[PDB]
């Protein structure tokens, strides 16, 4: 399950970056 | 902003899924981010289904739809505490 959690963390970080990119505009 | 409240609401909903062995807080944050970034019930469900293969599509759709309905109730002025109380009631299936 360690692998799955790393994946979810990576996906959360991707969404945070998308949100930031939207705010900068 | 409703983001912090929605995360707490989604985590309560997730807590009611039997044998859902996952870090509820991170799944809740993921769902809320997908919604904030413009996701729809279907795109969010599809992303969750790929991540969590053991949970049925209808169960996942139920969680996501709850998130959208709760966001609307928050925008309509309902308190997060009241929303959480209704979710606890649905999870327990009891008036008590
Ligand atoms: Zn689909
Ligand atoms: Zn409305």
């Amino acid at each position: 399950t360690a692998s799955k959690m790393k994946l979810l963390k990576k996906k959360i970080e991707e969404q945070r970056e998308i949100l930031q990119k939207t705010h900068h505009k | 902003q409703y983001t912090e409240n929605l995360k707490v609401i989604v985590a309560e909903k997730l807590a009611g899924i039997p044998n859902f062995n996952e870090d509820i807080k991170y799944v809740a944050e993921y769902i809320v981010l997908l919604i904030v970034n413009g996701g729809t019930v279907e795109s969010v469900v599809d992303e969750l289904a790929s991540l969590f293969d053991s949970v049925s599509r209808d169960t996942l759709a139920n969680v996501v739809q709850t998130a959208f309905f709760a966001l609307e109730a928050l925008q309509q002025g309902e308190s997060a505490e009241n929303i959480v109380s209704k979710i606890r009631m649905m999870n327990a299936q009891s008036l008590g």
